[PDB]
RNA sequence: ACCCGGGUAGUCCUGGCUGUAAAGGAUGCGGGCUAGGUGUCGGGCGAGCUUCGAGCUCGCCCGGUGCCGUAGGGAAGCCGUUAA
RNA sequence: GCCCGAGUGGUGGCCACUAUUAUUGGGCCUAAAGCGGCCGUAGCCGGGCCCGUAAGUCCCUGGCGAAAUCCCACGGCUCAACCG
């Protein structure tokens, strides 16, 4: 898809999207940019621009609002909540409240069209039910996370707040570009800070 | 029986309230083609979706119960018996769903099972071609297939017209509910276990479509 | 030999078919039914084995087995070894002497017919017969009659009256 | 690739140059090569090590590729260069090195006999010889009248 | 050692298939396999192959369409008359349609169906369907 | 008898005999093919560090030695590139 | 009341069922069952590439494997068995 300008190249690189952690596995090896002299893996920044574009498309497509962004992360649940406010659909739970998809007796029952997971390793349940219902699945995947069952990717960092902020932000921008309200080439009406998290009292 | 057909489907369509998107589009009369539910792999979550396709009249949804079992769990100062049952939904016309169900009472289980079975419906592709010439109808399966369930190994084999369903009775019930007229049956490994043997035949008739052949091309 | 009994004789589904058949054609014993099943089996078995083998093997073998079925009448004007397998134990039973006597209107009903051929009240060709099995060819159908008989030597045998009240032939 | 023989251990993966015709940035004549070989067999080195030193010094990985074609019956290589001159040992080096070693063992055992392991490799080296003998007989480097034994190993070495 | 190098080709090729890789690599290579892949390609089962002959060995890189279900060598490699074909027809193959019981023959190498049209037979080599 | 206090054969060495085991991984051997991850031992390689020694670490590779697990197999436990 | 019917049943033998003898078509971690491990003789089984023979192997022809029984047709005996 399209060449990495700035906003695109300064945004990901300024936000700690690049910095991935320990472990590589054979399937992920393709998005993996480089080795540091420590086991800390760096992701390709081009591939993130690329795999964010088609993800405006793929989610501008399912235009009815039953896209579900769930998170098991404490960090991530704030960016997600804010992301969902903009778009128009979200399932909130710390878990999935299993029987979101598979059961309609549950008082909280949705019937999605797409999902976004944050960590394939924590949100495995949301995946577990994503194989049965017949739902296509777009996400954020780390140097540690596989792509088994994970059919479309967005290889980005998800372990930190700045990043966890930037992405559910730029994405909230991109799908609003495609569907035709506020563009991904105009500066977003919403500030990044709300998606950014902070600990004053717990 | 004629028009009374849709009338059961429309009587179900009086108070049937869709849980799913699948149950909705069907209840709207859209994609009125069971086959057009299968190809796509859209989840059969509602029982009634099917009751929508199979009226009183033409295909005749032959509901049938194979085995009813009584099992126990031992509990404090108690034996808690229940029942398991195996039921077969199918049209002679080339669909089938095998169901089993477990329950305390008998009647319920029958009911459970009848429902269970609906979800797990399957097309059996029959042998248009036949064995020898595609003279008229699909008498058989296209290709010999085998089932695998615990110890049980069932081969279905193409066949001559009129040489009809040459298998053990248990399967013979299921097959008839499929719509295979003619088929050589080569079993191997304990069938005593009905549930499986059945699961075998079902799996088998299931795998029909899973075979990838040349005439598809 | 000349019979068959399936692996398990007391099976209900097999037994039901027969007893319904047993009244329908009015057999005297089950063995008779069996005769025709076992006869049917052989044609099928052979028809099938012939079609299967390499097409170069003297085709005469096929011709021959299609010739007889035509002559007998089971097969009308169809050209495939696959229609043969599309016969059933009912079709053979339609082909019997007994059946064909009731059909033409020589007898009131098949139960009556059982009486007639035994005492020699049905002639075929120039011969009488005693065996109600008797396989009746298509060419052979046209030559069933009376001549030196209790049904037809006059016009005041009550026999004539018994056949007239019904007047219905057809599958037995 | 491997064969764990008298072992469980996968064999070295050492692998040949996939060169099929020879380097020309390396340069030697059929005459020059032949000299180098004869000089080294004159030292007391043996054909594997002769091919080794030529590789490490003169930069020829295998002789066959460089030499043939110069009489294209077959590939021309070290010992086939030697036999045409008469410098070849009538025993193949393979079989020789083997037997050579073997006679040394026996002397150890002679003085030291309480040795399982050392005893057990006597048994493991003979039986490679046996084989190596067996087939050669039929190929013809060693006459059919021969048979192998530890007095007929102490006579070939001396 | 190896023996039946063909078979160790084929068997890869199928276990290759069953995974649903894209293309194959078969390290040992030959006429048998070469020829057999040739006949295989001729019927169409496979896409294109290149062999590279390394000074070590032939290697075949093979392209996988998706067609193949199962294709295997024969164990003692039995001799089979042209009358006995039908027996060996019913056994090994999945139905009358397929017809690559690949045999080796007087004419060359063929499938089952290409053998029957000529009319000639022999010892079995492998199968494909 | 378990527990305690004495005690011979034996336990050790040399030469010989004997040849058994839940002698197990209850898993004969050889070749090829079939997601991966991680720890570890030894060998190779490209670097950074250095006490200038591969001493401390990162990654690919080769050989071995564990654990976890996809597809598949299994009756299940489990096995799963050290195959069952 | 069900079966069968001038038969029907009892004991014994053989074959099937019994892929419980595995060629077709079985297993062997824990169900029976891996030899405690290795060596190599007899045997079986064998990388690629070219040429000869054509022993196996396939194809064709030709000599020949009695009659009977079997299978199919037609014909004969009222019918079939049985026979031609």
């Amino acid at each position: 898809m399209a060449d990495e300008y700035l906003v695109p190249l300064d945004q990901y690189l300024a936000a700690g999207v690049h910095i991935g952690t320990q472990q590589k596995t054979k399937d992920m090896k393709k998005f993996i940019y480089r080795v540091r002299q420590d086991g800390l893996y760096v992701l390709d920044v081009r591939k993130t621009d690329e795999r964010l574009k088609v993800a405006g498309k793929f989610l501008a497509k399912f235009e009815p609002q039953s896209i579900l962004a769930v998170s098991v992360r404490l960090y991530g649940q704030k960016p997600v909540k804010k992301f969902g406010e903009v778009t128009g659909a979200r399932a909130i739970p710390g878990r999935f409240l299993p029987g979101t998809m598979t059961n309609p007796a549950v008082k909280n029952f949705f019937e999605p069209d797409v999902l976004i997971v944050t960590d394939p390793r924590a949100d495995h349940q949301a995946m577990r039910e994503a194989v049965e219902i017949g739902i296509p699945i777009v996400a954020l995947v780390d140097t540690e996370n596989l792509l088994s069952y994970v059919d479309l990717a967005i290889p980005t960092n998800n372990k930190g707040r700045k990043a966890l902020a930037l992405i559910y932000w730029i994405l909230a921008r991109e799908i609003l570009y495609n569907r035709g309200e506020i563009q991904s080439r105009e500066d977003f009406k919403i500030p990044v800070e709300e998606f950014e998290m902070k600990i004053v009292r717990r | 029986m004629s028009q009374e057909w849709k009338e059961y489907a429309k009587r179900v369509l009086d108070e049937w309230e869709p849980k799913t998107k699948l149950g909705m589009m069907v209840k709207e009369g859209q994609i009125t083609d069971i086959h057009e539910i299968f190809r796509r792999g859209y989840q059969i979550k509602e029982p009634e979706i099917i009751d929508v396709l199979l009226p009183e009249v033409n295909a005749r949804e032959n509901q049938e119960v194979l085995d009813i079992a009584l099992t126990v769990r031992m509990t404090d100062s108690g034996r808690r018996v229940r029942f398991r049952v195996l039921a077969a939904v199918g049209n002679r016309d080339g669909y089938v769903g095998l169901g089993i169900g477990h329950g305390k009472e008998v009647g319920i289980a029958i009911r459970k099972a009848i429902n269970y079975a609906k979800l797990n419906i399957i097309e059996i592709k029959r042998g248009c071609g036949s064995w020898e010439c595609r003279c008229r109808r699909p008498h058989s399966v296209p290709f010999a297939v085998e089932g695998k369930e615990g110890s049980v190994r069932v081969r279905l084999i193409p066949g001559p017209r009129g040489l009809g369903l040459v298998i053990g009775d248990v399967g013979k019930k299921i097959l008839r509910l499929a719509g295979v007229q003619d088929v050589w049956s080569q079993t191997f490994g304990e069938t005593r276990t009905t549930v499986n043997f059945a699961k075998a035949v079902f799996n088998a008739l299931y795998n029909t479509n899973r075979v990838a052949i040349s005439p598809e091309m | 030999k000349k019979y068959e009994t399936p692996p398990h004789p007391w099976i209900k589904e097999r037994l039901d078919r027969e007893r319904v058949l047993m009244d329908k054609y009015e057999l005297k014993n089950k063995k008779e039914l069996w005769k025709h099943e076992t006869q049917l089996k052989n044609f099928r078995r052979r028809a099938r084995r012939l079609l299967a083998a390499r097409g170069k093997q003297a085709e005469i073998e096929r011709e021959q087995l299609l010739a007889r079925l035509k002559r007998l009448g089971l097969l009308p004007e169809d050209a495939v070894l696959d229609d043969v397998l599309s016969l059933t134990i009912e079709d053979i039973l339609e082909r019997r002497l007994q059946t064909i006597v009731y059909k033409k209107g020589l007898a009131r009903t098949m139960r009556q017919a059982r009486q007639l051929i035994v005492h020699g009240h049905i002639e075929v060709n120039g011969q009488i017969i005693r065996s109600p099995s008797y396989l009746v060819l298509k060419e052979e159908e046209d030559t069933i009659t009376y001549a030196r008989t209790s049904p037809f030597a006059n016009p005041q045998h009550p026999e004539r009256m018994m056949i007239e009240k019904a007047k219905q032939g057809g599958e037995a | 690739m491997a064969r764990m023989h008298a072992r469980k251990r996968g064999k070295s993966g050492s692998k040949r140059p996939p060169r099929t015709a020879p380097p020309i940035w390396v340069e030697y004549t059929v005459e020059e090569i032949e000299n180098l070989v004869v000089k080294l067999r004159k030292e007391g080195y043996s054909t594997a090590m002769i091919g080794t030193i030529l590789r490490d010094q003169y930069g020829i990985p295998s002789v066959k590729l460089f030499k043939d074609p110069d009489n294209p019956n077959r590939n021309l290589t070290i010992t086939r260069i030697l036999e045409k001159h008469g410098l070849a040992p009538e025993i193949p080096e393979d079989l020789m090195f083997l037997i050579r070693r073997a006679v040394n063992l026996r002397k150890h055992l002679e003085q030291h006999p309480k040795d399982l392991h050392s005893m057990r490799g006597l048994q493991l080296i003979e039986s490679k010889i046996r084989r190596l003998v067996k087939y050669y007989k039929r190929k013809g480097k060693l006459p059919k009248n021969w048979r192998y034994d530890p007095e007929t190993a102490k006579l070939l070495v001396r | 050692t190896l023996l039946d190098p063909l078979a160790n080709a084929l068997s890869h090729i199928t276990n290759s298939e069953r995974v649903g890789k894209r293309e194959v690599y078969i390290k040992p290579a030959s006429k048998l396999i070469g020829e057999v892949l040739r006949v295989m390609q001729k019927y169409g089962y496979i896409g294109e192959f290149e062999f590279i002959d390394d000074g070590r060995a032939g290697v075949y890189r093979v392209q996988l369409l998706g067609r193949i279900n199962k294709a295997g060598a024969i164990k003692p490699r039995f001799p089979v008359k042209v009358s006995e074909f039908e027996k060996w027809e019913k056994r090994f193959l999945p139905a009358f349609e397929f017809g690559i019981l690949i045999v080796s023959t007087s004419q060359g190498v063929m499938s089952h169906k290409e053998a029957i049209e000529k009319g000639i037979g022999g010892r079995l080599i492998a199968y494909v369907y």
